[PDB]
């Protein structure tokens, strides 16, 4: 068997040629992607197998050089976020080929053999075996937006792994990965509009756990910005690097994102009070239902479609409805109508029972008649419309007033209609408690017309001890009218 | 051939030194260019060689999981790196003389013959017996007391950087409250303590404070913060672990935070005014309210329990703050009653429980506020008891206006003595109990006393109002249930008892006086301050 018998120092340059990043080698000659050491290659010593497994585990090493090399090529020769990642990768080689290029300096113009430029790659070996791990991960994978949030969230978990010179590395090639996220997140704030290419971004208009502890206050500043115009983010978090690795030194990032949110959300609320004004707008709607509406009901009392419209300018229907434009639509929806509708359909039947039986001015009998059921019901609108519709409407005013949010002003309004449908016992339990109160009220009916008186009592007494006989169930809040 | 070998106790195996799987590194058979003799010296050699490659192999293998394994590895390449330069140099000295021989590697190799196979069962201990998280810190300690100086000196080193992990998470959660972790290797698993992974020299007393000073951040949610990282990188700078110290750098920082948390507890949250509260409604201190509310909520309750008591009362209650004059919307909701029913006497189930506030949430634990109830139980049935006794009394002589019914006072009264001064012994074990627990309150400016001034505070009240002493309380229990059944009797007519009452009279006299002079030779350590007063007039003793 022949063989070539190359000096020594030939197979140094090779290496330092191999770690390089080249290709077409006289020795590790690759064949399908994996490089491969030759079978005549031959030293004076070291018994031509020494030098075949000494080589072998140098060749382990031009491989993870070799792919990632493969990998920039088939990036040079829009998707903003891999060129950002090579170009972190390739910033690494350059500070790296430094270190190699310089050994072969002093091999040119002191002794050096094979055990000496190894043991002399220590610091550099160690640090290329992380970069076939983590970029593993990298490579093995269709669609852009999982291509990209996959990777960016491998580093995120890489580092807390390793918490020194290995975590410089990872942190140096991190920042250089989520530049492009922290530049649209940015631009979505202050520039109003999401500039995404591809669809890069997680919101296509699956989530990378890097930036979720306060995506919620993007998210609702993002958008809240957008309804505002229609009426150097990464230059900030490398200087907080001048001035306990990544888990509580990336929460001093998040007051960058937060400060600058909370003076979107509270100039879109501030804008919001005067042009295209919410707090006159929103008192009024409760303001013509739940004085002026005494005169409109009255004219009710003693029908047409039309005839009401002039009236209302100047046995249970009456749909009202209002007239909303867009900047507060969002917030009184059309869902957000009927709920109103509903609690002043009901109010009207009490107001309409309390009136009747107070127009007018065993003969007698009909008095004590009066008062044991004129009381009952004037005691009832006292509980709906003082301790109920006036409670939660003194503490709801307290509470808009303090308004600093697009989302929440909707939800400390949808817990008003919530709440206020629900003390006022219209939504559930009607079969069960509402229509004992509803029938009683026929009695307001039918005794308000005739002016049979013996067989009222045996049922009043009936049905009011049948009311109480039910309610004594009492959720809580019942008991203020339980006394009678 | 020299630079064959230097390659081969490096970790690459050839043709003359040949690679086995389970033995090790050896020379394949005799050669003519060698001398027949040297082959044994190779061999005694290689037993250095097969070391380093299944040191490496580990090594890199990483194999088990955890920071603590992570670090071991990474020190341990530290101790080894003296080897592979001592190694390097003997290349030199061959590439200059041409005669140096074999023998002159045994020479240089000498101490490392010595540190490897020592060294070495401490990796196959762990590899072995999957000695996971902090049991480490112990496994290499326990043979860091070897007798050999270098083997002492290796281990040592790893021991010093294998620290280094535990002081990160240590001052990772003694200042932020937050301990970094998800293999569970740290001993804190509402935390908690770890015994069976805890350290062999580091004693449970620091343990108990560590696990203090952090739930006390957590809990939480200036210059105070950055010393402190210096003092505990100070540490990882010692090249040698004295507890000695260790303690002198956690001690302050935890009575730091205790004298932070004391001025929180007092000054800004009041706790004297929520103590005052506690001893008010809890140990009956206002007891001016309670004979109203029994008073009121009596009828209602001597009935089995049923599932509409439970609301009959804190009305009965809430009619009853008002009744004593007393108005305040603050912490009259904050008190509701508790009917302990479905798992009879109403009495028996009744109790009072306190929804506590937030920052008095980590003193006032579902445990302690327990055994607050359990006085109220014993105490308001005492209250109960003598409250009816005297109405008794308040009608014999309203009955003012037969030879056998004198007997009622000559028993009624022996009835009020040993009750009545009965609730003497608690206005002097409360006042007095009490009045120690406020002074131990403003004296240590230390917070870690008041968690133990107020638990031994209770602690006595158990132990001196005879709740805990079973012999005691379970004789005069039968003389409480006993007033009930006389008391009743006087009541439940109006004329002399004649109709079987007086045949029932005599049944409890003669298991009365029995119960009373039963009690004597018990009471015959706290017994003394009330047998005193039972025995001032001596009554007893001619019993």
């Amino acid at each position: 068997d022949d063989r070539v018998l190359v000096t020594e120092t030939q197979v140094i340059r090779e290496t330092l040629w191999l770690l390089s990043g080249v290709k077409k080698l006289f020795i590790f000659q690759l064949i399908d992607g994996k490089v491969t050491v030759r079978n005549n290659i031959i030293v004076t010593h070291l018994t031509h197998s020494c030098l075949r497994s000494v080589l072998e585990q140098i060749a382990a090493y031009g491989q993870v050089v070799f792919r990632l090399q493969e990998f920039i090529d088939e990036v040079m020769g829009p998707f903003r976020t891999y060129q950002a990642f090579m170009w972190a990768l390739y910033k690494y080689f350059i500070s790296f080929k430094e270190e190699l290029a310089e050994i072969e300096k002093c091999i040119i113009n002191t002794t050096i053999t094979l055990a000496i430029v190894v043991d002399k790659l220590a610091p550099r070996l160690s640090q290329l075996k992380v970069l076939h791990k983590v970029f593993s991960t990298g490579v093995a994978e269709t669609r852009n937006v999982v291509r990209a949030s996959h990777l960016l969230n491998t580093l995120y978990k890489a580092i807390l792994e390793y918490d020194e010179q290995t975590v410089s590395l990872l942190f140096s090639l991190w920042v250089e990965t989520v530049r492009p996220y922290l530049q649209t997140v940015d631009e979505w704030i202050v520039h109003g509009h999401l500039w995404d290419g591809a669809r890069e971004f997680i919101i296509q208009r699956t989530m990378v756990s890097f930036l979720k502890p306060v995506l919620k206050q993007i998210i609702m500043a993002g958008k809240s910005m957008q309804l505002l115009k229609n009426l150097e983010l990464d230059d900030v978090h490398d200087p907080l690097l001048a001035i306990t690795f990544e888990l509580t030194l990336r929460s001093c990032l998040y007051p960058h994102i937060d400060k600058q949110y909370l003076d979107c959300c509270g100039n879109l609320m501030q804008t919001l009070k005067k042009d295209y004004r919410l707090v006159e707008y929103l008192q009024a709607m409760r303001n013509f239902f739940l004085d002026t509406m005494y005169d409109f009901y009255t004219s009710i009392f003693d029908q047409n479609v039309s005839f009401l419209n002039v009236q209302l300018q100047e046995l249970d229907g009456l749909t009202l409805s209002y007239k909303v434009p867009w900047p507060v639509d969002i917030v009184i929806s059309l869902e957000c109508q009927k709920i109103y509708n509903q609690v002043f359909l009901l109010l009207l039947q009490i107001k309409w029972a309390k009136y009747s039986l107070d127009v007018l001015l065993q003969i007698h009998r009909m008095f004590l008649l009066r008062v044991k059921l004129m009381h009952f019901v004037n005691s009832l609108h006292n509980y709906i419309m003082t301790r109920i519709l006036h409670s939660t409407g003194l503490e709801f005013q307290h509470q808009v007033e303090e308004a600093k949010d697009l989302d929440q002003l909707i939800k400390i309004h949808y817990r008003y209609l919530s709440t206020i449908h629900d003390r006022c016992l219209l939504r559930e339990k009607v079969s069960f408690v509402k229509e004992a109160i509803m029938k009683v009220l026929n009695l307001a009916l039918m005794f308000a017309d005739g002016w049979s008186i013996e067989k009222m009592e045996s049922d009043f007494k009936n049905c009011h001890m049948f009311l109480v006989t039910i309610l004594n169930k009492a959720f809580p809040h019942l008991e203020s009218l339980a006394l009678s | 051939m020299i630079h064959e070998l230097l390659l081969a106790l490096s970790g690459y195996p050839g043709s003359i030194f040949t690679w086995n799987k389970r033995s090790g590194l050896q020379v394949s058979q005799d050669f003519p260019f060698l001398h027949p003799s040297e082959t044994s010296v190779l061999n005694r050699l290689c037993r250095l060689g097969t070391d380093y490659i299944r040191f490496t192999e580990f090594i890199e293998q990483y194999t088990l999981h955890g920071i603590y394994l992570r670090a071991f590895c990474t020190g341990l390449d530290s101790v080894l790196q003296p080897y592979r330069q001592a190694l390097l140099d003997l290349e030199q000295e061959f590439l200059g003389d041409p005669h140096l021989s074999i023998s002159h590697v045994n020479y240089f190799l000498d101490q490392f013959q010595l540190l490897f196979p020592s060294v070495m069962v401490v990796v196959e201990q762990i590899k072995s017996q999957k000695i996971h998280g902090c049991q480490i810190l112990e496994t290499v300690y326990k043979h860091s007391c070897g007798g050999l100086p270098p083997v002492r000196s290796a281990l040592e080193k790893i021991l010093a950087v294998c620290h280094g992990v535990m002081y990160k998470q240590l001052s990772a959660w003694m200042l932020h409250g937050l301990l970094l972790d998800q293999h569970e290797e740290f001993f804190i698993k509402q935390f908690s303590l770890r015994v069976e992974i805890l350290p062999s020299y580091i004693p449970v007393r620091v343990a108990e404070k560590i696990l203090f000073v952090g739930e006390s951040v957590q809990m939480f949610e200036k210059n105070q913060e950055d010393t402190f990282a210096a003092e505990l990188h100070r540490l990882k700078q010692q090249p040698l672990f004295s507890l000695v110290d260790f303690e002198q750098v956690v001690d302050r920082i935890r009575s730091t935070v205790a004298e932070h948390l004391w001025k929180l507890m007092v000054e800004e949250s009041d706790l004297l005014g929520q103590l005052k509260i506690i001893k008010d409604f809890y140990l009956l201190g206002r007891g001016e309210l309670f004979q109203a509310f029994i008073d009121t909520a009596q009828h209602m309750l001597k009935t089995p329990p049923t599932a509409v008591t439970e609301h009959d009362v804190n009305v009965a209650f809430q009619q009853s703050a008002h009744k004593v004059l007393l108005d305040d919307d603050n912490l009259l909701p904050l008190l509701h009653l508790t009917i302990e029913y479905h798992g009879a006497s109403g009495w028996a189930a009744l109790g009072l429980s306190y929804k506590v506030q937030w920052p008095l949430h980590i003193l006032f634990t579902p445990a302690v506020l327990e055994k607050y109830n359990v006085v109220f139980k014993y105490l308001l049935s005492v209250r109960r008891v003598q409250a009816e006794l005297q109405h008794c009394w308040a009608l014999q002589m309203q009955r003012k206006h037969q030879t056998d019914a004198i007997k009622w006072r000559l028993r009624n009264h022996m009835a009020f003595l040993v009750d009545n001064l009965q609730y003497y012994l608690q206005v002097d074990v409360l006042e007095s109990q009490f009045s120690q627990l406020l002074h131990q309150i403003n004296s240590t400016r230390d917070f870690e006393s008041i968690r133990l001034a107020h638990d031994h505070f209770l602690s006595n009240l158990l132990a001196q109002s005879f709740i805990l002493l079973k012999p005691v309380f379970h004789c005069l229990n039968e003389i409480l249930d006993l007033c009930h059944s006389f008391c009743s009797l006087v009541s439940q007519n109006l004329g002399p008892l004649d109709e079987r009452g007086a045949a029932q009279l005599s049944i409890l006299v003669k298991g009365f006086s029995r119960q009373s002079s039963l009690l004597f030779k018990i009471l015959s350590n706290s017994d003394l301050a009330q047998l005193l007063l039972r025995l001032d007039y001596n009554k007893y003793y001619t019993q």
